[PDB]
């Protein structure tokens, strides 16, 4: 862990599987963009929650600060009042009036909303609960070359170790200061063998420990699929119909102008 | 029978996630991606879909959180693993078809065009970024790959 | 009676065959119900004794000297049904920790065995409660204090309901008063569940607490007897290279400092009551 | 060669004098040629204070007055290959700093990066492969095809291969069996007494009895007392109130005194617990 936070004790924001069905709908939904029951709605009916998270307003400059030459840089390539490239339909480019200013500011919502509804994915959920929802839709992939139950080990285990690694990937950097060390020393075609005291012990603990992690997996009952019950599951509650209506109301509140 | 090849892709893929996390105290990442290291060690005698489910086991499992590392916000997961779905299927032309057409022609050419239009705009504002990828990212095959990376890479496995 | 025959067994590593055999000897047996220490110099090939026992290792052969139990043998297509007779804790619990809770890794061993999750909630609570781990319920193990991952890991056996517990160099990286908390967590199970916990090199209470002891160099054994029969051989143990428990490392600092009580005195409750037998 | 704190505090995230956790009140005065301890119960200040001394962390209230140099809260990264040639902390399981392809190049990595040619650092990389406990096979080779006692001699020579003024030690023969930790530790009496300020992070009570001359004790994030072995385990409410323990040479007098023997004292050592089972059974 892991940004941002299951902060106490905010409103529902629960069932980390139905806020994945949600966060992807709310991009697989906000396609088909024509009209006003879409933007003024999605920009506030798909935001009615994101704000309801209420978490401070200075968070989103983490998602915008250190690279600003995309957003009002490439949406401006959309600012032609008619198919902002390679227009192509029809006959007037730049405008300041009722119709060139909307189409091109109408993307300052429909596109900067899916970076909020996604922030509030990695904001409200437990990274051991962002993970279980990735796998919930996953293991039903048993039609194809199935291979699905070996990737759902990895995820408890990939994440079992992102702390054990960074917690030792590091001590090797402080242990290699009784010996050295050279870390920040520039040089394009001069110096890159700064990171050697650290990556050389780190590959042991990918390669060795996965031998000594896999032999105690193996030597319990891990014959490994078939068989193989599981323990990590969560329930749904009467609570969690909120994002299941969130996206149903926005079925009719999507077509209700196309009708 | 000859497994323990997956239970390593939980722990190799804990260390490409925890290498682009930088060991952020003294941050040996200078400039762009420095995780591709062990990821030719995987061509060298390991597998094809071993190379693919190590980056979709990263650009998923370190997409939390926040997420997107290079660019601003939310895209580029396994358009970053089209670079890696064709990997193995020298050091000089590992970052030069990559540099030239492979790396970013899927990452933002997807992102910065959806109606069927132009893409170079945000695509190569990263110009020198994508030619600064390969300063010591070519010269990273010299120190750590051939002797250290892929030698021991053998002595552990194949038991 | 006896629970394992390891006959004139032997292990050879991949390239070190003609240079350095791992056992070549040993030629031992263990008692079905006892706490067995195995001691020896740190190359004696002994930290592998416990991998031959569950089929992690088919080292040399399986026919000339095989391993056997009084149920099953190593190793056929049953070799998996000898990971239901046995159960082993290991060296560094940080690694063999499969599951970022406590209850996930205790019940990864009923996962793989068709055992219903309602019956796993329960097999796993009083396996993670029998070790004190109800209040550290779902603690991630990259966070956990190194002491407690060795108690999350003697649960994993109770969840799978063995016949045999085994210690493969366990509580060596652990603090001096980290091990004596965990190593009584295992003598309780030898009371609470009267199983048989097969220990490897340490000293006094991993050695002279125990009911037996075996001293091995360089792969070969003398003195299978009780720790009390064994450590008295203090010299062709300093050429073996070892120590003796502070039980015995004071009786010699008492036979040198005057107090020459007989040389079979093992209990910490034999250096207490045998030594006010002398104030007179 | 006289190490003092007055006064040091380190909490990861900002604020002073708030609050208590991590390392609080941290005050003492050490001595040059002594055997220092860093003891207690786990979770107080040992590993968390070890890392300050040689500036691998810098305080947030005061100063580390030290052997030569001096650590302040605003400190930087100038003059650290003599500092870190004067102080060389040894962390817990340091056979993990290993990266080279000869051993000797790990033990050459101590003298180099601190200012020596290859062929002088071949006389510290060879002196510290021989005077650290390894035989005519292992005064140079590949650095992994060893054992962890032999790689903890690369670990503890690569960090000793410049003869640092001060050598802290975060339980640096941890994991080692009977004979391994009883050779690396007396080693540290010949190279402590060289005038050399030997610190030791541990919880082996029967090593302060054995090897120490002074002590330094903590609890809960607050220093309970800087000591020396005999002002330490007299009152066993200081082991009961303050979380600690005693050596089994000291833990047993009370197991012998509680019979009517009443040994002459609280001796705590093995050759001197048994001169007192004598001078009292007379």
């Amino acid at each position: 862990i892991g940004r941002y936070l299951p902060g106490t004790t905010f409103v529902y924001r629960v069932d980390p599987r139905a806020k994945l069905l949600t966060t992807f709908y709310f991009i697989i939904m906000i396609f088909l963009a024509n009209n006003w029951v879409s933007y003024l709605v999605i920009s506030i009916f798909g935001l009615a929650y994101v704000f309801a998270t209420g978490l401070k307003a200075r968070v989103f400059w983490d998602g915008v600060k250190p690279m600003i030459w995309m957003i009002v840089f490439t949406s401006l390539l959309q600012t032609f009042f008619m198919a902002g490239g390679k227009v192509y339909w029809h006959w007037w480019i730049f405008t300041l009036s009722s119709e060139g200013l909307i189409n091109g500011l109408y993307v300052f919502i429909r596109f900067a909303m899916i970076i909020l509804v996604s922030t509030v994915m990695t904001v409200t959920t437990k990274p051991l609960e962002i993970a279980d929802a990735m796998e919930w839709m996953l293991t039903p992939l048993k039609l194809f070359k199935v291979n699905v139950g070996m990737i759902s080990l990895v995820i408890s285990i990939a994440l079992r170790f992102v702390p054990t690694l960074f917690d030792q990937t590091v001590k090797i950097m402080n242990a290699q200061r009784s010996r050295g060390a050279d870390f920040n020393d520039g040089g394009l075609v001069k110096r890159a063998k700064s990171v050697v005291p650290m990556l050389v012990p780190l590959f042991i603990d990918s390669l060795e420990v996965a031998l000594d992690l896999s032999t105690a997996m193996e030597s319990r009952g891990y014959k490994g699929s078939e068989g193989r019950t599981r323990y990590r599951i969560l329930e749904w509650s009467k609570v969690d119909l909120i994002p299941v209506a969130y996206c149903l109301l926005l079925t009719i509140l999507m077509i209700t102008t196309r009708k | 029978y000859q497994l323990q090849r997956l239970t390593l892709l939980a722990l190799l893929t804990a260390m490409c996630v925890v290498l682009r996390i930088f060991k952020i105290i003294d941050i040996p990442n200078v400039q762009p991606v420095t995780d591709i290291i062990m990821l030719t060690t995987l061509e060298l005698g390991a597998g094809t879909g071993i190379l693919l489910a190590i980056l979709v086991m990263v650009i998923s499992n370190i997409f939390l959180g926040f997420g997107i590392w290079t660019l601003p916000q939310i895209f580029a997961y396994a358009a970053c693993a089209l670079t890696v779905a064709l990997f193995a299927r020298w050091l000089q032309e590992l970052l030069a078809g990559f540099l030239g057409l492979e790396y970013g022609f899927f990452v933002s050419l997807g992102m910065a065009g959806w109606g069927g239009w132009a893409a170079f705009i945000a695509y190569w504002v990263s110009g020198l970024t994508f030619d600064l990828y390969h300063a010591a990212g070519n010269l990273a095959f010299y120190p750590i790959f051939y002797l250290p990376l892929v030698l021991g890479d053998r002595f552990k496995k194949k038991a | 009676g006896s629970d394992n025959i390891i006959s004139f067994d032997h292990v050879t590593f991949t390239y070190p065959d003609s240079p350095r055999p791992a056992l070549s000897d040993l030629s031992f047996a263990i008692e079905r119900g006892s706490w067995t220490a195995l001691i020896g110099h740190n190359g004696s090939g002994k930290s592998t004794v416990s991998k031959l026992i569950n089929g992690l290792l088919a080292p040399d052969d399986l026919d000339k000297s095989s391993i056997t139990v009084d149920g099953v043998k190593l190793g056929a297509d049953t070799v998996w049904e000898v990971r239901e007779k046995v159960g082993i804790v290991f060296q560094n619990p940080d690694n063999q920790f499969v599951g970022a809770t406590v209850s996930d890794d205790v019940a990864f061993g009923l996962e793989n065995r068709a055992v219903p999750r309602p019956e796993m909630l329960k097999i796993v609570a009083q396996a993670v409660a029998d070790v004190g781990m109800a209040d550290y319920a779902d603690s991630e193990p990259s966070n956990l204090s190194g002491g407690q991952k060795q108690r999350v890991a003697i649960a994993g056996i109770l969840a799978v309901k063995p016949q045999v517990i085994i210690l493969d160099e366990s509580t060596s990286m652990l603090d001096p008063e980290g091990k004596e908390q965990i190593l009584d967590l295992v003598r309780k199970i030898k009371e609470d569940n009267n199983l048989t916990v097969i220990s490897i090199t340490h000293d006094l209470e991993e050695a002279a607490g125990a009911d037996q002891v075996l001293v091995l160099d360089d792969g070969q054994l003398l003195d299978q007897g009780k720790p009390e029969e064994i450590f008295p051989k203090v010299e062709m143990l300093k050429r073996i290279g070892l120590d003796i428990p502070f039980v015995y490392r004071l009786k010699q600092l008492l036979k040198e400092r005057g107090i020459v009580l007989p040389d079979e005195i093992d209990d910490d409750e034999k250096l207490v009551q045998s030594l006010w037998q002398l104030n007179s | 060669m006289a190490i003092k704190f007055e006064n040091v505090s380190y909490v990861y995230s900002p604020g002073s004098p708030l609050e208590a956790i991590g390392l609080d009140q941290l005050n003492f005065s050490l001595e040059e040629g002594k055997f220092i301890a860093l003891v207690g119960h786990t979770g107080s200040g040992k590993s968390t204070l070890m890392q300050h001394f040689n500036a691998l962390l810098k305080p947030t209230s005061g100063k580390i007055e030290i052997a030569g140099y001096t650590i302040t809260p605003e400190t930087g990264n100038k003059g650290l290959k003599d500092l870190r040639r004067k102080v060389s902390l040894a962390f817990q399981f340091s056979e993990a700093q290993l990266f080279e392809n000869t051993v000797l190049k790990d033990v050459e990595y101590g003298p180099r990066n601190f200012g020596f040619s290859e062929d002088e650092a071949r006389e510290a990389a060879l002196k510290w492969l021989k005077k650290v406990g390894l035989k005519d096979d292992l005064i140079e080779h590949s650095p992994f095809d060893l054992s962890g006692g032999q790689m903890r001699r690369v670990a503890l020579a690569g960090v000793l291969a410049y003869e640092p003024e001060i050598i802290c030690l975060d339980e640096p023969a941890a994991g080692l069996d009977p004979m391994g930790r009883l050779e690396m530790m007396q080693l540290f009496k010949d190279y402590q007494a060289a005038g050399h300020t030997v610190i030791l992070v541990t919880h082996n009570m029967d090593d302060v009895a054995d090897y120490a001359d002074d002590v330094l004790a903590l609890e809960h994030g607050r220093l309970i007392k800087h000591a020396s072995p005999k002002e330490v385990f007299k009152d066993s409410e200081w082991l009961q109130k303050h979380h600690l323990a005693e050596p089994r040479s000291a833990r047993f007098a009370a197991k012998l005194e509680a019979a009517g023997l009443k040994l002459p004292g609280q001796p705590l050592t093995m050759p001197e617990l048994a001169d007192a089972i004598k001078q009292s059974l007379k």
